[PDB]
């Protein structure tokens, strides 16, 4: 029974009719008009532009699992050290003895 | 004592939320006679 | 056959163009190890929380509810002010959300198991994208302003926390070192 | 094939030497805690002013 | 769009660089191309935003050059009262406490909401060509190789008055002199 | 002791287990529920899992 | 047959003479014995190392900026390694260099060259003719920075007189 209830309670109920209302204004008339499109000002042969509009890629690789175990990877057996191993061809094991 | 109260909290916060959503998670069904 | 945001670097085999963020940049390779569609929601996501989170940081810091425990401009030190009660029934709001989004499927075995596109929770009152070109230019849009709000929010929030001053008033004071 | 139904089914596993349990995973460390603390409180404790 | 001069000037074989080739958005149709164009900023930028930055940039500094210079000739009677003798930059820093500067921002920002507006309906093909904001009620414009000519002394005009403002406001911030005072020594 | 706090919740940090764990628990129980065939039926207890 | 930078050796195996500024000259041989490519990746980001920093040391005797106090160029690393700044280099190197890791990943299955990170900004050499005088241009200047470097910091420790100082008063 307090003013400022009264008038939370307005805003409240506001609140609850903006989705039935303004969701039914979106439905009748919406962004369907053929003309509403973003615009930027790079040029679009070249922004990393998405393709297909919304795209889900079919995935059946490895475990979550073994993902977090292939990141964990990356402290346990990081690639560094190993560029510094032998040379992989043949080490030159026909080095002739002159050189 | 602050440390050990919410250590203390944590373990059997995890222990009870275990139970309950194990026992919610159609326990009546795991028994020999299903199907 | 080289990534175009790595030029040294060849493509991530996983990264394409039907994305709509890609631009060939995923160094590590983590598309590779996990469900593309779960990252992608992961990323949209988060960026959809520090898109408001950098706004809030913002007008947080201008106006606030009169109410008593409401009013604290630094955000960082905000948090506490209000009471835990109040971040807690609106955490457990965003949980309400997050399950009703979600529909109940919210593990990465479950998620996309109805078919919804990562990153979509059916949200989309206005600025329709039902215009595929629209929807193009939008999602890049969206997932420029979600990596750039990231690194936002965290600025604004680590720099907060150095210099007890919330976003405006720390640089216009930028008492530095 | 969800992880939290392989966890129930390892927990109500007929295959455990001990079965465990929705009720032992209450049970065991409860059990453990007031086992070791009554061991080391047996063995080694001041006088108490009862 | 006829281009005056073309030939002369802004116009295919009137190339500025003669070593160098321009780049291949800067074709012969735009307005004062001299094919000038080293760091390559039209490749990446489409040329609709690049020429409104251009216009808004040369509008903006004509204005703020004969400012500058009017600023020194004479001013509107009380802006001595309120503000102290105060020239470019300390004149700025002046009237923000004043006021005055944050109508200048709520106005020009109105205005540039609905900028930002044509510039984003022109580069989804509204037909609208850079800075054209339909503003011509003296009807000077409407004979067309009038119109031609002017678009390259906007153009021009704008560019040097781009480098007139930075010279003003340079020479004040070394001399702490407006361009009267400062031509004057 | 004896002061009357909500479960003993003297200082705030408690809350952030006391909610959390039981969220990432209900967030691993979701993967198995959303699984399940949540039609009614007429039986004593559902045989379906 | 016989190397041209040193006669009486014979010319390194590895060493065909494809790469920019390849003499023949591995005395010890260790091409023989470790992949051409990471060497030659380890000398190019080396001696762009040694090139940056023979020009900063000069840099900072004529000009110190003026927000930082004056010190010479070695008498600086002590500075900043509290300042802070030194942690804020040292930091973004690492940053750069985890993707020099996976870069070093791609040379490693020969999916990138050595030294090579497509780095023209500004199309310098994109001329083909070009870019084989820049290679050995950017080898040899390297090579010498890698010299000038070491010169510069090791004549401090032993006379305290920054290069410029010292080569104006022996
Ligand atoms: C209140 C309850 C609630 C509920 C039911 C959920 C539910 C979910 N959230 Mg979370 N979320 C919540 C609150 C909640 N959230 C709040 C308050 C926020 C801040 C605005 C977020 C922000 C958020 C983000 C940004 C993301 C999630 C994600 C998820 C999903 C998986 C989370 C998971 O398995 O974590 C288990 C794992 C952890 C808790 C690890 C945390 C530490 C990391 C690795 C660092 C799931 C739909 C993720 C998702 O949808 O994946 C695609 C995701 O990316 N949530
Ligand atoms: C932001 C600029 C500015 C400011 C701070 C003032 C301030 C003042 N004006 Mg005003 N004035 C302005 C612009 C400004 N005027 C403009 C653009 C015009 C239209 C031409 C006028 C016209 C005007 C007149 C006609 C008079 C003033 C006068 C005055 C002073 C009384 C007062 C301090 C009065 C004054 O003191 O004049 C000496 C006065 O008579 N002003
Ligand atoms: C305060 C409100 C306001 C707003 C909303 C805008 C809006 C705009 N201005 Mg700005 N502008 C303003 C005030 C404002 N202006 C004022 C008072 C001036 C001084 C005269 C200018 C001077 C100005 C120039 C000179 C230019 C713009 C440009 C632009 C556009 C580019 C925005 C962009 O890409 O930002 C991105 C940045 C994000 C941080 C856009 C229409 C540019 C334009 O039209 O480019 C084509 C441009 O060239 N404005
Ligand atoms: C090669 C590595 C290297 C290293 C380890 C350092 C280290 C340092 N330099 Mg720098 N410096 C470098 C290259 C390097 N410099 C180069 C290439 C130049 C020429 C432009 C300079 C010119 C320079 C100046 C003029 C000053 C420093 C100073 C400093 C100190 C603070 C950082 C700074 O302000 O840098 C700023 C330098 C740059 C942004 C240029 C480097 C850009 C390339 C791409 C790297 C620190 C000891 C300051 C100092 O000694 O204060 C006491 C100082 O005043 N440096
Ligand atoms: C955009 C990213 C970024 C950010 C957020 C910072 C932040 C900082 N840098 Mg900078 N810094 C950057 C890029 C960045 N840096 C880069 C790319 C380099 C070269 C690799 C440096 C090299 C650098 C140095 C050498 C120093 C700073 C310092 C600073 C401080 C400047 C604030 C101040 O006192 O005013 C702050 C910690 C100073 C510092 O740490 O002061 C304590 C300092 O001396 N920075
Ligand atoms: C059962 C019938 C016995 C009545 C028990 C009273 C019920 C009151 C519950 C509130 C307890 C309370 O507030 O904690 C308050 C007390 C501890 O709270 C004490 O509070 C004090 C000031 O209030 C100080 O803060 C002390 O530090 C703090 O220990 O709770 C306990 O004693 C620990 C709780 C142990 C719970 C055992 C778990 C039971 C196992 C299954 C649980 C059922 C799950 C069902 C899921 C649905
Ligand atoms: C959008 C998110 C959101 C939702 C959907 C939501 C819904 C409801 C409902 C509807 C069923 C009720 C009945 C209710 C009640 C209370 N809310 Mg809540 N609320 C949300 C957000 C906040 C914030 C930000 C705060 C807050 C608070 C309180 C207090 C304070 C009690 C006290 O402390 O005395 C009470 C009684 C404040 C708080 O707890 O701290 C002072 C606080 O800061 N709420 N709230
Ligand atoms: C989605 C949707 C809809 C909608 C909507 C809405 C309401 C969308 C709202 C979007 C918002 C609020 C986006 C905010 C983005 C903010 C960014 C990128 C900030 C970057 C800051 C940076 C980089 C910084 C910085 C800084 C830092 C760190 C340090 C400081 O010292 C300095 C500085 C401050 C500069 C509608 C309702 C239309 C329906 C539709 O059907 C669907
Ligand atoms: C004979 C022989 C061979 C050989 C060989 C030789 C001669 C090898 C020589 C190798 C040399 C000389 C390497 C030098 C590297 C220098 C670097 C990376 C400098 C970094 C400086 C930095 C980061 C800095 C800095 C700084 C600066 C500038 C500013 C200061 O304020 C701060 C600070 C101090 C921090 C071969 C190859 C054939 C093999 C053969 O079998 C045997
Ligand atoms: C108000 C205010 C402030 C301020 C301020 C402002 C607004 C400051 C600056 C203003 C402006 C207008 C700067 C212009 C700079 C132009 C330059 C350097 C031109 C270069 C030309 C070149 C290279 C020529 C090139 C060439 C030409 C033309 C001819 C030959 C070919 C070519 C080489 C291509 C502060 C910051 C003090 C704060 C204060 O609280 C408030
Ligand atoms: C210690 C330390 C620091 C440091 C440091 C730094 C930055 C140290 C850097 C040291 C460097 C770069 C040393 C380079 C030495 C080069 C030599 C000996 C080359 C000889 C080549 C010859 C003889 C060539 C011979 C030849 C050959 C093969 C072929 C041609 C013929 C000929 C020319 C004869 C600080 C300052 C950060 C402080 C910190 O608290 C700790
Ligand atoms: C601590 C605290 C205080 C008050 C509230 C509460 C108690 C809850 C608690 C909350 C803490 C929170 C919410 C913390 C959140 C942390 C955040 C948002 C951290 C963000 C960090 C971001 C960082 C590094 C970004 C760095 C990015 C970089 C270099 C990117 C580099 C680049 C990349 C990747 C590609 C292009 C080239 C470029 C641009 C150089």
């Amino acid at each position: 029974t307090a003013p400022i209830v009264h008038f939370g309670s307005v805003i409240s109920l506001w609140l609850l009719f903006a989705l039935p209302v303004w969701s039914a204004a979106y439905k009748a008339a919406g962004a369907d008009t053929a003309e509403w499109v973003g615009v930027s000002q790079v040029t679009e042969d070249a922004p990393g532009i998405g393709l297909y509009g919304k795209y889900a890629p079919e995935y059946d690789g490895p475990t979550f699992r073994e993902g977090l175990e292939y990141v964990l990877s990356f402290a346990w057996k990081p690639p560094i050290l190993i560029a510094w191993k032998p040379r992989a061809d043949l080490d030159r094991a026909m080095m002739d003895p002159a050189r | 004592m602050f440390t050990l109260k919410i250590v203390v909290y944590t373990t059997v916060t995890f222990f009870v939320s275990l139970f309950t959503f194990g026992f919610l998670s159609n326990d009546a069904s795991r028994n020999p006679n299903r199907k | 056959d080289r990534s175009y945001a790595m030029p040294f670097l060849s493509r991530p085999p996983a990264l394409d163009g039907s994305m709509a963020g890609d631009v060939g940049f995923d160094p590590l390779g983590f598309s590779n190890y996990f469900d593309l569609k779960w990252l992608r929601e992961a990323e949209l996501k988060h960026g959809r929380v520090c898109m408001l989170g950098c706004l809030g940081f913002l007008v947080q810091e201008q106006a606030n509810l009169p109410l008593p425990g409401f009013d604290n401009k630094l955000a960082t030190e905000a948090f506490f002010s209000v009471p835990a009660g109040g971040l807690w029934q609106i955490f457990f709001s965003l949980g309400a959300i997050e399950i009703i989004t979600n529909k109940g499927k919210l593990t990465p075995g479950s998620m996309f198991t109805g078919g919804r596109a990562p990153g979509d929770l059916d949200f989309d009152p206005l600025n329709l994208s039902v215009d595929e070109t629209a929807l193009r230019r939008f999602e890049l849009a969206e997932l420029k302003h979600a990596r750039l709000a990231m690194i936002g929010l965290g600025g604004m929030l680590h720099q907060m926390l150095l210099t007890k001053q919330a976003p405006i008033e720390q640089l216009t004071n930028f008492k530095s070192l | 094939a969800s992880a939290w139904e392989r966890f129930c089914s390892w927990i109500t596993s007929t295959d455990n030497r001990l079965y465990i349990g929705w009720f032992g995973v209450l049970m065991i460390p409860t059990l453990l805690t007031a086992t070791t603390v009554y061991i080391i409180a047996f063995v080694a404790a001041p006088p108490v002013d009862i | 769009l006829p281009l005056y001069g073309e030939g002369k000037l802004q116009g295919p074989g009137t190339q500025a660089i003669p070593g160098s080739e321009p780049p291949p958005a800067l074709d012969g149709t735009w307005v004062g191309d001299v094919g000038f164009d080293p760091l390559g900023f039209s490749r990446v930028i489409d040329m609709r935003w690049l020429r409104e930055a251009e216009l808004k940039h040369g509008r903006v500094c004509m204005l703020a050059a004969t400012g500058m210079i009017v600023q020194d000739i004479a001013l509107f009677p009380g802006v001595t009262k309120t503000f102290g003798p105060a020239k470019i930059t300390a004149l700025h820093d002046v009237a923000v406490k004043q006021g005055s500067m944050q109508q200048l921002l709520v106005w020009l920002g109105f205005l540039e909401i609905f900028g930002f507006v044509a510039i984003v309906q022109m580069l989804q093909g509204s037909g609208r060509q850079p800075g054209d904001f339909g503003f011509d009620p003296l009807n000077c414009g409407a004979n067309t190789d009038t119109l031609a000519r002017r678009q390259l002394v906007e153009l021009k005009n704008g560019r040097l008055a781009m480098i007139a403002t930075g010279g003003m406001i340079h020479h004040f911030f070394l001399t702490g002199k407006g361009p009267i005072e400062f031509i004057t020594t | 002791e004896g002061t009357g706090e909500a479960l003993g919740i003297d200082d705030t940090r408690l809350i952030v287990p006391v909610i959390l764990i039981p969220v990432i628990t209900f967030i691993l129980y979701a993967g198995f529920a959303s699984e399940q065939d949540n039609e009614d039926f007429f039986d004593t207890y559902d045989q379906r899992r | 047959d016989f190397s041209a930078a040193v006669p009486f050796l014979k010319r390194p195996s590895n060493l065909d003479g494809t790469l920019a500024g390849d003499v023949g000259f591995d005395p010890l041989g260790f091409s023989d014995v470790f992949d051409l490519r990471v060497l030659r990746e380890a000398e190019l980001k080396h001696g762009r190392f040694a090139m940056l920093a023979v020009l900063g040391f000069l840099v900072q005797e004529v000009y110190t900026f003026p927000f930082f106090p004056k010190m010479a160029p070695v008498d600086a690393h002590d500075y900043f390694v509290t300042q802070g700044g030194g942690s804020q280099i040292i930091f973004w190197i690492s940053f750069v260099e985890i993707f020099g890791v996976v870069a070093l990943f791609e040379l490693i299955q020969g999916k990138r060259d050595a030294g090579d990170f497509a780095f023209d900004p500004l199309g310098l050499g994109k001329d083909e003719a070009t870019l084989a005088r820049y290679k050995v241009a950017e080898i040899k200047h390297a090579r010498l920075a890698m010299i000038a470097i070491g010169g510069f910091i090791h004549q401090f420790w032993v006379t305290k007189q920054t290069v410029l100082e010292q080569l104006g008063n022996f």
